[PDB]
């Protein structure tokens, strides 16, 4: 029928794609934790930090097959894009039946007394079966775990106290009148079953919310197009828009900017440190004006 | 003598009321300043 | 202002930004996080229109 | 000693540039008009105070000689502590971390601490009002500062930019100063309405729980009601 | 009376009482059950206001 | 690894189900008849792939 109808929407498509990752250092310090000769006890789990490095996760797939590989907030195969902004890595040895306890929100003697992940946890828990290296025919007693504590642990706390714990009512000193040593050894043996065999667990802990990053990006960068509708990837922030020269007085402190409604409207180029504004590519509704089928097939 | 041929009272009535939506070809504003917020500034699909 | 500001809400998702969900997660997990955002966006739009 | 009265301790809570907005955010801040403890007892001896950490602290020196330069944080302040020794001619420089067994706390002299071994981490970084206003909180000790040149407070508004965010990872139950007119306060969870300028700077703030008015201002997200 | 009555509904949850959900379940499942009760109660308020 | 959403040498290079796959994955232990003391060399996997 004669009239004006709103039928669709125009979008300006990008013509080029860009990636602007920071200068690559070619440092990938991941074999130091995965390929270490000794791992820490779970009661005193080890912690390292990764900064000013570039990661390539194929190396750990080259390192070994794994018993378990569970990521929260991120999936495998997506770690070759920007994957970290602040990097820690925890390392410990645990029992097979307790491997399921290294996960957000779990309870048990390790989740409660030795090592706990926050409920709001982003990262990957990688478990390798280590019987060949950690078990001894007499039992490997270098690994200790805490069995007694007065209260539950909080996320990422490390309780390394060895003070005697009492389960009874009469305050005792020393060991054996209801006073017990808080740690117990586990003698790992080659003859134990899968759930009792030793496992080496590495937990990669990071946050993807912060604007700057000093880690990740095996991807090659491109040249910086400006004043043209393009796709872009700036330190893991992806989108479509027109990039322009900025006159915003960013502090050396600030990395990203946002508009009145808390959506990104500016970035600091990771290689040039120039401030660029982001204007989304033009779009809008499209309406068709027709005299109607019974008059003419011309439209505006 | 005035553009739009409004009466003095109409001129005051229009000057007193502030219009936040300001419908026009919003692309004219372009950028070069902090976003006005006029309330999606088109970009979030609200026009 | 309220309808636009609702875009920043998570509604239980890991991130309020759809591109971050698509970048971080593979399809089968992204679909769940996206469905959570879609549900929130429909509630916001239906309330606005009502 | 005595207590003072000021509206200080505002800092940029995040790394995101904002301008010409009123931003309502929740973080740990020194509350407005919160009791602040104000501080030559040593002369040639020590007898320095030891303070709690609670959730986090605000500290601001205005001392020509920078007599207080470093700090120790820890669960008990015994032999296994976090000795955050910071000696600075510059704003912040020569940071040290983790435990040392003994401390240095000699007229117009300053002695170094002597320890037998470092059995834990080591970290380093090298860089009339000279107000070293800063904040201490979180798994990383985010130290902020602002220098706005007598040494009495103007009782104005000024925001603090971050200076350093070195990793820490320790319990920090207690706090004490390291010595060779100081203000020390404590942070609490608070929601603030922060006013941003045309430039990337904060010019004012409303403490959303101080009084009924400020709460109304936060409810409306405006400095005018 | 309808709004108060709706507080006793489960809306698909195992229990209508938040304290029972938090006490009996681990946080991971508890957040889902709470999100279901929040969705139902928020819909009840939106219906009332409309 | 024979399941939707899984990764590994088989899920990546030999046999991958759709992430919206429907049907049954049935497996059983064949050691009694399939294995040989000299070794059964009739089975191999691609083990790498661009
Ligand atoms: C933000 O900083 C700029 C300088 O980087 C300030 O620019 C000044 O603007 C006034 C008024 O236009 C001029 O008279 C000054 O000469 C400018 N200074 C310089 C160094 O060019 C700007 O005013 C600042 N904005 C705010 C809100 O303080
Ligand atoms: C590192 O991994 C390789 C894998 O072949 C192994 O041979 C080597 O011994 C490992 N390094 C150490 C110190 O064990
Ligand atoms: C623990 O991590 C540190 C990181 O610097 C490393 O030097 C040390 O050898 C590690 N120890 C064990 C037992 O893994
Ligand atoms: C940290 O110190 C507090 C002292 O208030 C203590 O209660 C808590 O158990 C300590 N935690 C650890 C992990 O040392
Ligand atoms: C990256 O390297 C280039 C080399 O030309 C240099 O100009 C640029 O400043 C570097 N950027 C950073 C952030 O190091
Ligand atoms: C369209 O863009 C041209 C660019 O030269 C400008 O002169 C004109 O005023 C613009 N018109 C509108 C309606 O935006
Ligand atoms: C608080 O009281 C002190 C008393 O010396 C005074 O100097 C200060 O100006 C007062 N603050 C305000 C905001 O009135």
């Amino acid at each position: 029928e004669k009239g004006i109808y709103q039928t669709s929407n125009f979008r300006v498509q990008p013509t080029e794609s860009i990636v602007r990752f920071p200068n690559v250092t070619n440092l990938c310090p991941f074999h130091e934790v995965f390929n270490a000769t000794r791992f820490a006890s779970v009661y005193a789990w080890n912690r390292t930090r990764i900064s000013n490095c570039v990661a390539d996760y194929s190396v750990l797939y080259n390192f070994a097959p794994f018993f378990a590989f569970k990521c929260y907030g991120v999936s495998p195969t997506k770690l070759n894009d920007l994957c970290f902004t602040n990097v820690y890595a925890d390392s410990f040895v645990i029992k097979g039946n307790e491997v399921s306890q290294i996960a957000p929100g779990q309870t048990g003697n390790i989740a409660d007394y030795n090592y706990k992940l926050p409920d709001d946890f982003t990262g990957c828990v990688i478990a390798w079966n280590s019987n060949k290296l950690d078990s001894k025919h007499s039992g490997n007693y270098d690994y200790w775990y805490r069995s007694f504590r007065k209260s539950k642990l909080k996320p990422f706390e490390r309780d390394i106290s060895t003070e005697i714990y009492q389960a009874g009512n009469k305050p005792c000193k020393g060991k054996g009148p209801n006073c017990y040593f808080p740690l117990e050894s586990y003698g790992f043996r080659p003859t134990y079953g899968v759930g009792h065999q030793p496992y080496r667990v590495v937990v990669l802990s990071f946050e993807l919310l912060h604007a700057p990053a000093t880690v990740c990006g095996p991807k090659k960068s491109t040249n910086l197009v400006k004043n043209k509708c393009v796709n872009f990837n700036f330190n893991g922030l992806t989108g479509t828009g027109v990039l322009t020269k900025s006159n915003k007085k960013f502090l050396p402190f600030q990395q990203f900017g946002r508009d009145i409604v808390d959506t990104t409207d500016a970035v600091r180029d990771p290689q040039t440190l120039e401030i660029l504004d982001i204007t989304p590519c033009s779009f809008g509704g499209v309406s068709v004006i027709t005299p109607g089928t019974n008059t003419s097939n011309q439209v505006a | 003598s005035k553009p739009s041929k409004r009466s003095p009272i109409e001129d005051l009535l229009f000057n007193k009321v502030t219009l936040a939506d300001a419908g026009f070809i919003k692309q004219y504003g372009d950028c070069l300043g902090d976003i006005a917020a006029r309330c999606a500034q088109k970009f979030n699909g609200l026009t | 202002n309220t309808l636009v500001k609702q875009l920043s809400s998570k509604f239980g998702a890991i991130s309020s930004v759809l591109n971050d969900i698509l970048s971080r997660l593979d399809p089968p997990e992204a679909e769940v996080q996206i469905d959570r955002l879609i549900t929130g966006r429909l509630q916001s739009l239906q309330t606005y229109v009502t | 000693q005595s207590y003072t009265n000021f509206t200080r301790g505002v800092y940029y809570p995040d790394k995101v540039f904002r301008s010409s907005v009123l931003h309502l955010t929740q973080d740990l801040f020194l509350p407005f008009f919160s009791n602040v403890t104000w501080f030559t007892n040593g002369t040639k001896r020590f007898d320095n105070p030891v303070l709690p950490f609670n959730d986090g602290v605000y500290f601001a020196s205005t001392e020509k000689s920078n007599i207080i330069r470093g700090w120790i944080f820890g669960t008990t302040l015994d032999s296994k502590t976090q000795s955050l020794l910071i000696v600075n001619n510059a704003t912040n420089v020569f940071i040290k971390v983790c435990e040392f067994q003994f401390c240095n706390d000699s007229w117009m002299e300053s002695e170094s601490g002597v320890y037998s071994s470092a059995n834990n981490c080591t970290f380093e970084y090298v860089s009339n009002l000279r107000e070293f206003v800063f904040k201490n909180i979180d798994g990383y000790f985010k130290i902020y500062s602002k220098h706005t040149p007598g040494r009495d407070f103007p009782q104005g508004f000024s925001a603090l930019e971050p200076l350093v965010d070195l990793p820490i990872g320790i319990n920090i139950t207690r706090f004490q100063t390291l010595l060779a007119d100081y203000y020390v306060g404590y942070l609490q969870p608070r929601t603030f309405l922060l006013k941003y300028n045309e430039n990337g700077t904060i010019t004012d703030a409303v403490d959303c729980a101080l009084d009924p008015l400020s709460e109304t201002k936060c409810t409306l997200k405006s400095f005018t009601v």
